């Protein structure tokens, strides 16, 4: 290329050193010590005991070759309280009657069709722990008698059952492990004002005793602590469980996991966020509390949240560090979680109803929000050498500006501009023969650096010619040579990318798979035992 | 028919100590409760505290925790307060009432005693 | 305690006037129990579970309510119903009488 004189026409500097922010290497975290509370979906469960008398009333026609059972009813009827109380707890033993209401007549049946006596409760065979019942007989008594005539038998089988209890929410109601659902609320009481509560029987039917001592069939050993035994009626047995209050036995949150070493980070603007390294997941709450008094039975959240925040600041920071405030911070989490945070302070220093989902999504926030963190202050860094990198190197472009002045408006424009030093300026100006034969061969064109020819002799009198170097020998040219070898001081950076990576869906259990567990499926169940009469029998035909 | 009948009329001397009985019959002594009142001329009444029969557990008034004693002997069929420690604010009547034991619906006080006139005076 | 205030303390009612009564409780109680007394006597069962009447009294006596408002009323008041009425509660602990309503026949 050839190179016209600059003139004063343009004239242009350097820029100079540039200023630029710092990242950000401190945030307002907080450390701490917290608890999770989560939704009670699981119920109320305790134990209780059931009376009944199992009445079968068998029917039989006598053959003269054999015998043949016309009618087998068996109906169960309730032990009154007064023989729990007076026969069986006392004595061990059960009358050989039942009497009973039935149709809205009082009714009556006597075992072996003979007069009443007392039976001793004697244990099942198949009595296990937790599961254990005790009977009077182990017959069911039949007369088969005159041939020719129908014969009824009645049997008596007082039975005696140790059964578990359940209870779900709202609590109005529990059902025994028989199967049988008591409309009766488990904390109800007529006394101590808990007759609140629901009672969907008559007055009559419910009966309580105050200082009672439980006597075990087995080993006759009066229990060493007094209780306040219910007892409910039904028109098929009688329950019997202990009394207690409905605040003191039930939650409507439920302890989920601890966490040591939690951090409360309040670097988002208008929010909190709950970090665990050791759970793994971000939690994200408003910035005001929650008001335990708006959540329906929620008052063992903060007895068991001090119990256990106090359990391991006596563990891990005692020597080092002291709570603040003597009441842990209470906070409505997304996704229904309740956060019982407790803050750690250095030495040197309309009801509401929760409902709790999945924790998946704060274990994609706390692994976002870590890899975030990390690749902005690295980042950050980077920004900031290269900042003051291309700082000091604006020394090093200047003092080149002094001599060869030329290059530096070569590099810092792009095309192969003329720069002459105008004092503290500089000014910008944007028939090939081989060589005549006779320092640097700039005679004529038909030669300066960098394919610039001049246009005069400058020089003394390789060289670089287009993409070829011309060999000179005490000044004469020899031939139009090529070097193969190059010396290079660039470094070399290779950054890779991240490939993709595809998620294809991948689950444990499936839906239909989670479902097939269990012995029985009601529903299966039904709907074949349904269609037996339409299936063995025939229905649509009628006789004439 | 069921009848409680109760001891009589008492002029006892301050500072001493007093044993009011009330004797049962027409019911099985042993399975009913035998709770204690007080009234005094022209007010109201105030209860006691009772004995089980069967058991021996008294459950008492916290008035009249130092105050009064509950004994009962299972042969003669009788029920006692032992009255301690006397003032001029002890002279009341005091009756004797059948209460079940257990709590229903239907557990109250269905027959009464006759009273015990008390007299602190000299 | 269980405090048991009986609003008319003397009723002067006239032998057939709808006489009303009413005990109020400081907390919810269960059921309410009613007594009579008469001038040297010992009370007498008038009225248990706040509405169901005990044994030998007449039926113009009625109770009813709940929680911690409670009522007697008299349908036709005869003379052989002046005496003292006494609302009690054994809910909790101690066992509380009432104030005491006497009942004046005017005549």
């Amino acid at each position: 290329y050839v190179c016209p004189p600059p003139s004063g026409s343009t004239v242009v500097r350097l820029e100079p050193e540039q200023a630029c922010p710092e990242y950000s290497q401190g945030r307002n975290f907080t450390e701490g010590i917290a608890v999770l509370f989560k939704e009670n979906i699981a119920p109320h469960k305790f134990k209780a005991h059931i009376y009944y008398k199992n009445v079968i009333v068998t029917t039989v026609w006598s053959g003269s070759t054999y015998a043949a059972i016309t009618n087998r009813f068996t109906d169960r009827v309730p032990v009154p309280v007064q023989e729990i109380t007076d026969v069986i707890d006392r004595r061990g033993k059960c009358v050989s009657k039942a009497e009973y209401v039935r149709n809205n007549h009082k009714v009556t049946a006597f075992d072996r069709d003979e007069n009443p006596v007392e039976v001793d409760l004697r244990p099942s065979r198949l009595n296990a722990l937790g599961t254990r019942g005790w009977h009077t007989t182990n017959d069911t008594h039949t007369k088969i008698g005159a041939a020719g005539f129908y014969h009824t038998g009645t049997s008596v089988n007082c039975i005696v059952e140790e059964v578990e209890a359940r209870s779900v929410y709202p609590y109005d109601s529990f059902a025994l492990s028989t199967g049988d659902i008591v409309y009766m609320s488990p904390f109800y009481g007529l006394r101590e004002g808990a007759h609140g509560e629901h009672i969907g029987y008559a007055p009559g039917r419910f009966q309580q005793v105050e200082h009672y001592y439980p006597i075990d069939l087995d080993s006759r050993l009066r229990a060493s602590e007094s209780v306040t035994r219910n007892f409910l009626r039904t028109p098929h047995f009688t329950v019997a469980w202990d009394w207690a209050p409905k605040t003191r036995r039930v939650c409507s949150l439920a302890k989920w996991r601890e966490a040591e070493e939690m951090i409360r980070d309040e670097t988002r603007d208008g929010s909190f966020r709950f970090t665990s390294r050791a759970l793994g997941a971000s939690f994200v709450s408003d910035v005001t509390q929650l008001d335990l008094q708006r959540v329906h039975l929620g008052d063992c959240v903060l007895r068991e949240a001090s119990e256990a925040i106090d359990a391991i600041y006596q563990r891990r920071y005692n020597n080092t560090h002291v709570l603040a405030g003597d009441r842990p911070e209470v906070y409505l989490a997304r996704g229904g979680f309740v956060v019982a945070f407790r803050p750690l302070i250095s030495n040197e220093l309309g009801h509401l109803r929760i409902t709790t989902g999945s924790a998946e999504f704060a274990r994609l926030q706390f692994t976002y929000d870590h890899i975030q963190a990390h690749v902005n202050d690295m980042l950050g860094r980077i920004a900031a050498a290269w900042c003051e990198l291309q700082n000091k190197d604006r020394t090093l472009w200047s003092e080149m500006s002094r001599l060869n002045p030329s290059a530096v408006a070569t590099a810092a424009l792009g095309q192969r501009v003329s720069a002459r030093m105008l004092g503290d300026v500089m000014a910008i100006s944007r028939g090939v023969y081989v060589q005549n034969s006779m320092s640097r061969p700039l005679v004529t064109f038909e030669l300066g650096d960098d394919n610039e020819l001049l246009i005069s002799r400058d020089l003394i009198e390789y060289f670089k010619l287009g993409s070829g170097y011309v060999y000179y020998e005490d000044y004469s040219y020899v031939r139009m040579v090529e070097v193969p070898e190059t010396i290079s001081t660039r470094v070399t950076l290779n950054l890779t990318l991240l490939e993709d990576r595809e998620f294809l869906p991948l689950e444990v259990y499936t839906r239909e798979e989670l479902a097939d567990t269990g012995l029985l499926d009601y529903s299966e169940i039904q709907r074949r035992n349904q269609l037996h009469a339409l299936k063995f029998y025939d229905i649509d035909r009628v006789v004439k | 028919e069921v009848q409680l009948q109760q001891s009589g009329p008492e002029l006892v001397k301050p500072g001493a100590s007093v044993k009011i009985s009330c004797k049962a019959s027409g019911y099985t002594f042993a399975d009913y409760t035998m709770h204690w009142v007080k009234q005094s001329h022209g007010k109201s009444l105030e209860w006691i505290g009772y004995i089980n029969p069967y058991s021996l557990f008294i459950d008492s008034n916290q008035k009249f925790k130092n105050k009064a004693t509950l004994t009962v002997d299972n042969s003669s069929y009788t029920a006692y307060m032992e009255l301690r420690s006397l003032t001029s604010e002890d002279s009341a009547v005091y009756y004797c009432a059948r209460f079940p034991p257990y709590y229903g619906f239907d557990s109250h006080f269905d027959y009464w005693g006759q009273g015990t006139a008390l007299t602190v005076s000299s | 305690q269980i405090v048991l205030s009986q609003s008319p303390a003397i009723l002067s009612a006239s032998p057939g006037e709808k006489v009303t009564m009413t005990c109020r409780a400081s907390s919810s109680v269960s059921y309410i129990y009613w007594y009579q007394q008469k001038p040297e006597s010992s009370p007498k069962p008038w009225i248990y579970a706040t509405s169901n009447l005990a044994s030998g009294v007449p039926g113009r006596f009625s109770g009813s309510g709940s929680g911690t408002s409670y009522s007697l009323t008299i349908s036709r008041v005869e003379a052989e119903d002046a005496a003292t009425y006494y609302c009690q509660q054994w809910s909790y602990n101690p066992y509380t009488f009432g104030g005491g309503t006497k009942l004046e026949i005017r005549r």
